[PDB]
RNA sequence: CCGUAGGUGAACCUGCGGAAGGAUCAUUA
RNA sequence: AUUCAAUUGUCAGAGGUGAAAUUCUUGGAUUUAUUGAAGACUAACUACUGCGAAAGCAUUUGCCAAGGACGUUUUCAUUAAUCAAGAACGAAAGUUAGGGGAUCGAAGAUGAUCAGAUACCGUCGUAGUCUUAACCAUAAACUAUGCCGACUAGGGAUCGGGUGGUGUUUUUUUAAUGACCCACUCGGCACCUUACGAGAAAUCAAAGUCUUUGGGUUCUGGGGGGAGUAUGGUCGCAAGG
């Protein structure tokens, strides 16, 4: 280990630690695009979602926050980004 | 001078008509003068006997069952229920250095106008794929199951008598009731009542005692 | 005329139980003739007699004595001295009833009944006709009321925290007066 | 079949109880102490003591009648000590020994939940 | 009870001469306001006269007892002094209630008004009568109960 | 030994709470 | 559990002991059994561990506010780090005034004994131990190691959180979870090997990055006694700090 790239480590490696301790700092979170199929519309969720977030039309809890991650509803579909 | 086996007279206990094996015991009386201080003396006697020996099973099931003498049948003698308990040496081997023991009680008032006490012990099992040399529970999961422990034995003694009380004793519903009801919150292990203590006696009655006896 | 008594098997010996069952059973069966039935699964062992053995009441007491001391710790050459003697019995006592100690007070008195290398340990079992295993909490000394009374000074004086060199001294001193007699 | 008695040992240092009755304690029947048996005090809580003692408790109860009986050993409990002392394992020696039918072998020590102080203080009690 | 041997004797001596332990001679002649004061300081300090000559460790003390001996009972005065000399740190007040101090002076006192046949109250001391607090009210009505055994003098 | 309190003592003992600045053998997973 | 009270049975002891001895037992002692009352305490489960600034903290349940850690494609933008003065807490024992006072138990009352292996032993036992209101501010208050920040080794673990698994188990009919396993990941309690480096050495992931000597800051020591003494000040009812 005397020698090792800094500057080009293998992405396998990189995104594998911690979200802070990365050469450039990202995080690792994403956004849901999610459809209850009672009304048929796009809604962009936070994965990390710390709220009871309800749609606009139905009285429907989307995702219920849950520490780390934000559990999405039943037989409800969703999308990355 | 005068010796007391020259005056004693050899009586006799039987059990209710619960249990299979009811000729056990062989109690004594010092004196048959006073008919009312004979039978003011076996109304306090309390027999306890192991409970595998009033069911005639061969293997000792470490629970002692002890029970109170009441009533007079020409030198037999009719005996309730007082209570339960095990042998301390199975509290001694019972308690394992690397798992989670938890106690859990409640205050009954019974169907049948008892009042009781309910001790049940309950545990933290290893599963068939662990890895952990001690499994410990959170404290969480700790009051979940006393929780349920608290429910399952308050419906349990609410939804019978004492007669439905000593027949789900023996067969050991209760637990079983325990490891299918918290088998969703931990896997438990090793499930029994320690302990049965009564409280309160009522009025005293006649024909439902015998009706226990018979 | 049969009669059986029930045992409690430890789980930290039950390991030695299964590697030398072979030389425990035949000695008390073929010498003292008695009958022996397990139950690996319910941690109990069967001391059972028969009208068809030899009559010796004694002796099934003495069987149950023999699992009782396998029970807490003891090897088999005790077990020998057990089958030849009848005046060496068995004690329990515990850290806690001399002096309440905590933690490290509690290792530092297991320190002092143990020694260095068991010495202090090899000191009371030579000097004493006894015979010593520790527990997390309980010390197991055999023998005789001559011998583990003597153990029982030697005992209550090193678990009080005196120096094991004033033990060494009064050991050979009860030694001295011990083996003189 | 046969009649079962029940028995008490209890275990001090400095002496033993053999005392057995019938079932639920109804009436003492035998009833030795360690001190009636050897008159020497230095000799109180001896195993032959133990023995002699429990050997004059199974002759009342075979002049009694009582063959069966039933056991249980104790030390003092509490503050001091848990299990019995060797004069209560002689006792068990003797009692087997006797031709007694024994019922059944247990340990009703009193045990505490929580003691209180014992009679030491800071320092420490035997010797 | 070395000195209680020759203070209280018919027909006193002329005088008194011997070699005792030197700290029991330090409590014969202790200050009132000193650790080393004690009951036995006042016993010689008002019945008999006492002064320290040969230091020999040992001590030769010389005692005289007062042929003119004052009127005051030993039995009433001892029982308080070592009431109040066992609780030498303490106060005074507090250390009567004890538990079974609150039996016996009571128990004195009941013998004492058995020739004055004083009527006990049901008012009985717990609140504020002869048992709890009326004992506060004599020791207010005299020279101690605030100030401690050290400081107190005849 | 330390802290506190007490009887004292030619030294010193005792009550309560701490520390090792004191020596883990054997056994098992 | 202990102590005491009531009821019960029975007969020469019980108690304590290097040893004996005192204590109380025909009004039946110790002990056995049925109850009751009191106050402390929270064993075994208990470590291969948890929390709190420290002292300290182990029954269950409810309420009251608080705290670490983690997650965060939230919010503020230097609001920070260390600390004379000053302030909060501070084990045990102690002090005032109350309640309680079961056990233990410095003082005291008592017995002893018999030897220089030796008084540790016993029995009553007051204070206290427990709680409330207010003081007191000391300990071997110890990791005998100031606090913040960066770097210099891994791995077996474990506690709390999170991520992922056509992983397991729990079935009801597949899930869901709960528990278990694996690969991590932060943040704690600890372990084992080294030596690059330190030290006088024992030993140390800090006691290293220090003669190749400077990241910021607070306190203390200058041979051993005299002596935490004299004296002055200061707080405290005092003991005392
Ligand atoms: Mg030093
Ligand atoms: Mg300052
Ligand atoms: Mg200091
Ligand atoms: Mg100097
Ligand atoms: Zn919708």
């Amino acid at each position: 280990v005397l020698v090792q790239d800094l500057l080009h480590p293998t992405a396998a490696s990189e995104a594998r630690k911690h979200k802070l301790k990365t050469l450039v700092q990202g995080p690792r979170s994403y956004f849901l695009d999610v459809k209850c199929p009672g009304c048929l519309n796009i809604t962009t969720v936070f994965s990390h979602a710390q709220t009871a977030v309800t749609c606009e039309s139905c009285s429907t809890i989307l995702c219920t926050p849950t520490g780390g991650k934000a559990k999405l509803s039943e037989g409800t579909s969703f999308r990355r980004k | 001078v005068v010796d007391p086996f020259t005056r004693k007279e050899w009586f006799d206990i039987k059990a209710p008509s619960t249990f299979e094996n009811r000729n056990v015991g062989k109690t004594l009386v010092n004196k048959s003068t006073g008919l009312k201080s004979a039978s003011d003396a076996l109304k306090g006697r309390v027999v306890e006997v192991c409970l595998a020996d009033l069911q005639g099973s061969e293997d000792h099931s470490f629970r002692k069952i002890k029970l109170r003498v009441d009533e007079v049948q020409g030198k037999n003698l009719l005996t309730n229920f007082h209570g339960m308990d095990f042998t301390t040496d199975k509290l001694r081997s019972m308690v394992r250095k690397w798992q989670t023991l938890i106690e859990a009680n409640v205050t009954v008032k019974t169907s049948d106008d008892y009042v009781l006490r309910i001790f049940a012990i309950a545990f933290t099992r290893k599963q068939a794929n662990q890895v952990k040399r001690h499994s410990y529970a959170q404290s969480s999961h700790i009051r979940a199951i006393r929780k349920v422990i608290s429910e399952i034995l308050t419906k349990e003694v609410q939804g019978s008598t004492l007669a439905q009380l000593t027949s789900k004793l023996i067969p050991e519903v209760i637990n079983k009731e325990i490891e299918n009801a918290t088998k969703d919150i931990f896997p438990l292990q090793n499930i029994h009542v320690r302990k049965v203590k009564l409280l309160k006696q009522p009025k005293f009655d006649v024909g439902a005692l015998m009706a226990l006896h018979g | 005329k049969f009669e059986s008594r029930k045992i409690m098997v430890p789980p930290h010996r039950m390991t030695p139980l299964r590697n030398s069952w072979t030389k425990i059973y035949p000695p008390l069966v073929e010498h003292l003739k008695l009958q022996v039935r397990m139950n690996l699964k319910t941690k109990s062992v069967e001391l059972r007699t028969n009208p068809k053995f030899t009559t010796d009441p004694g002796a099934l007491q003495k069987g149950a004595d023999f699992i009782k001391a396998f029970t807490l710790g003891f090897d088999l050459d005790d077990s020998i001295a057990l089958l030849r003697l009848d005046d060496l019995y068995i004690e329990t006592f515990e850290v806690k009833d001399v002096k309440t100690l905590t933690g490290d007070h509690l290792s530092r008195a297991i320190g002092r009944i143990a020694g260095k290398d068991g010495k202090t340990k090899f000191a009371i079992e030579n000097a004493t006709r006894t015979r010593i295993v520790l527990a997390d909490s309980k010390i197991h000394i055999l023998g005789g009321f001559t011998h583990i009374r003597m153990a029982r000074e030697s005992v209550v004086s090193l678990i009080l925290g005196s120096p094991p060199g004033k033990v060494y001294g009064n050991l050979r001193t009860v030694a001295s007066r011990l083996k003189e007699r | 079949s046969q009649v079962f008695g029940v028995a008490r040992i209890y275990a001090s240092f400095n002496d033993t109880f053999v005392h057995v009755t019938d079932l639920s304690g109804k009436e003492t029947i035998a009833r030795v102490t360690g001190g009636m048996k050897v008159k020497a005090d230095r000799d109180e809580s001896s195993p032959y003591a133990a023995m002699l003692a429990a050997q004059d408790v199974a002759a009342k109860c075979k002049e009694v009648g009582i063959t069966a009986v039933h056991v249980k050993i104790r030390a003092t409990g509490g503050t001091r000590t848990k299990t019995p002392g060797p004069g209560g394992q002689a006792a068990l020696r003797a009692l087997a020994r006797s031709g007694l039918r024994i019922g059944r072998i247990e340990d009703v020590t009193p045990v505490p939940s929580d003691s209180t102080r014992k009679k030491g203080g800071r320092r420490g009690r035997r010797l | 009870p070395l000195v209680f041997k020759l203070i209280n004797q018919p027909r006193p001596p002329r005088v008194s001469i011997l070699m005792f332990q030197r700290e029991f001679a330090l409590r014969l002649l202790a200050r009132p306001g000193d650790s080393l004061y004690c009951r036995l300081s006042a016993n010689v300090q008002m019945w008999a006269n006492v002064t320290h000559i040969m230091k020999v460790e040992s001590s030769v003390v010389r005692l005289e007892i007062k042929n003119p001996r004052p009127q005051v009972d030993y039995n009433e005065w001892d029982g308080l002094l070592r009431i109040v000399f066992v609780r030498k740190n303490r106060t005074i007040s507090a250390g009567f209630k004890s538990t079974t101090v609150m039996d016996i002076l009571e128990k004195n006192y009941k013998t004492f008004l058995a020739m004055n046949n004083e009527m006990v109250d049901d008012t009985k001391g717990s609140m504020h009568d002869v048992v709890k607090e009326k004992i506060d009210t004599v020791l207010k009505e005299t020279d101690l109960g605030d100030k401690r055994a050290g400081k107190c003098d005849q």
